[PDB]
RNA sequence: GGGUGUCCGCACUAAGUUCGGCAUCAAUAUGGUGACCUCCCGGGAGCGGGGGACCACCAGGUUGCCUAAGGAGGGGUGAACCGGCCCAGGUCGGAAACGGAGCAGGUCAAAACUCCCGUGCUGAUCAGUAGUGGGAUCGCGCCUA
């Protein structure tokens, strides 16, 4: 049924480095975790000497466990991108690699969002995924400085996470209120770039 | 006025030679292995003071063979600067004419 | 105390091997499981 | 008396360690370099001055409807003669000044080999650490009036 996405990412990132800012490590754990999930679930992309596309179809979605796999693809890209943003302050050609990754990060989330359109997944997870996709669409379309699309995705994101926050305990609401506070400055920056003309 | 005649070496027209090899005219118009003997025959035939130096060779010609041997000299102007024939005002034009006529002699 | 019954517990000579329970490689039967390991290695390896 | 550890060809999960196979996307604007092609101008030759089209390698500026990834990575090493350059002799053009195609000889390594780092997919590895379970329970500790 269920999946508390934002909580997963926040605790995982906090435990495995981003507390002291180590995007390279978190990418590493994110990769290792995908390896563990794949080896356990006997869901291998590639057998020696040949490669096959992993398609996360709708059936195995009953396991409420496979979505985490795709979520890990998306987190892996997103982390690598932020890593480059740090290395680009001194290598500017890195910026190009950065953008490529965010685009794939968004692509995974959109496919992930597509998976959560299934009638086998609960409403709360559908909102968490919609908010995640909106959020990455926002960070990509922010690094392209395309302010109107960025504010569209961030307002979609803020509205969704606010919908989730207003439904449960203030104790659990704290995390969601922290995400909206967490991206608010980008929102104000977007507005100041729109109202300049 | 013997020694101010312009020079024509076979290579300027040999379509199976390259520009680094000495060719001066487009490949479309040049002909295959034209010889100094053939060039002289056509230019004397059209009315030009020409003479064949059977014993001169182009520096750029490595092959020491009759078909590549030769230099043809053509008088283009009289001492006062006037043209021998208005029809051939420059070196290029002579080369082109040679290439045009050469195939009609004994190619058949 | 189930003991897979208990009459037999005293019937064949009162108790199991005195080494009994303890490390299985430590007991005096002293088997070290060669061809069974080998069969299980080769099994896991080959997939 | 109960609970629990001590026992096992046990099981699931999570964070780890060590190690092998395969794979390493492109579009461009511009600049340099080499070859061919094609235009002009000048000369009695050798040749001198200049203009475009296009191919392939390097750099590296903007980019992605290219991904399972695919960086403008590094190390060793690596030279024929149907590669580049320098070319005694010699040859060809020259009155000469000198210049051309260039032998012999020496000479220069971008690539391809190869080993990695990075990235992705693998296949394993440890008489395995932790957590929850299971079968098991005379022996042995520990926790419980
Ligand atoms: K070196
Ligand atoms: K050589
Ligand atoms: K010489
Ligand atoms: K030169
Ligand atoms: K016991
Ligand atoms: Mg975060
Ligand atoms: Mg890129
Ligand atoms: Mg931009
Ligand atoms: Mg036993
Ligand atoms: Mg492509
Ligand atoms: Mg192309
Ligand atoms: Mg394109
Ligand atoms: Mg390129
Ligand atoms: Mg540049
Ligand atoms: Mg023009
Ligand atoms: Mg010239
Ligand atoms: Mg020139
Ligand atoms: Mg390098
Ligand atoms: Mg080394
Ligand atoms: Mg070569
Ligand atoms: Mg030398
Ligand atoms: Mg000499
Ligand atoms: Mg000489
Ligand atoms: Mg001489
Ligand atoms: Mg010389
Ligand atoms: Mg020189
Ligand atoms: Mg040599
Ligand atoms: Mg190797
Ligand atoms: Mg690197
Ligand atoms: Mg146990
Ligand atoms: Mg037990
Ligand atoms: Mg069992
Ligand atoms: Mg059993
Ligand atoms: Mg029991």
């Amino acid at each position: 049924h269920h999946l508390e996405i934002l909580q997963i990412i926040k605790e995982s990132q906090q435990q495995h480095g981003l507390r002291h800012g180590d995007f390279q490590r978190y990418r590493g754990y994110c990769s290792r975790r995908q390896r563990r999930l794949r080896k356990t679930l006997n869901f291998k992309m590639g057998n020696r000497h040949k490669f096959t596309g992993k398609k996360v179809t709708e059936d195995l979605l009953t396991d409420n466990r496979y979505l985490l796999l795709v979520l890990m693809d998306a987190e892996r890209a997103w982390s690598y991108a932020m890593q480059l943003k740090q290395e680009a302050n001194t290598e500017p050609r890195k910026r190009f690699h950065l953008l490529s990754r965010l685009r794939k990060a968004v692509k995974h989330a959109e496919e992930l969002e597509r998976l959560c359109e299934s009638n086998r997944v609960d409403a709360k997870t559908k909102l968490e995924a919609q908010a995640y996709t909106a959020y990455l669409s926002g960070m990509l379309r922010f690094e392209h400085q395309e302010w109107k699309a960025a504010i569209e995705a961030f307002n979609k994101c803020k509205t969704i996470y606010e919908k989730l926050a207003s439904a449960f305990t203030e104790e659990q609401a704290v995390l969601y209120n922290q995400r909206v506070e967490e991206i608010s400055p980008n929102i104000r920056y977007c507005a100041y770039n729109i109202g300049d003309q | 006025d013997q020694d101010r005649f312009i020079c024509i070496y076979p290579a300027y027209l040999n379509n199976k030679k390259t520009i680094a090899e000495g060719r001066r005219i487009p490949i479309s118009k040049a002909v295959e292995n034209p010889t100094a003997t053939e060039i002289q025959d056509v230019c004397s035939a059209v009315g030009l003071n020409v003479f064949l130096e059977k014993n001169k060779m182009y520096s750029r010609e490595w092959n020491r063979d009759v078909q590549y041997r030769g230099r043809v000299r053509v008088q283009l102007k009289q001492e006062d600067g006037s043209l021998c024939l208005v029809q051939f005002p420059s070196r290029k034009s002579v080369m082109l004419y040679a290439a045009e006529m050469i195939p009609k002699l004994k190619t058949r | 105390k189930k003991k897979g019954k208990l009459p037999k517990n005293y019937d064949p000579k009162v108790t199991p091997d005195p080494e009994r329970w303890l490390p299985m490689r430590e007991r005096s039967y002293y088997r070290g499981r060669k061809k069974g390991k080998k069969k299980d290695q080769i099994g896991k390896g080959t997939q």
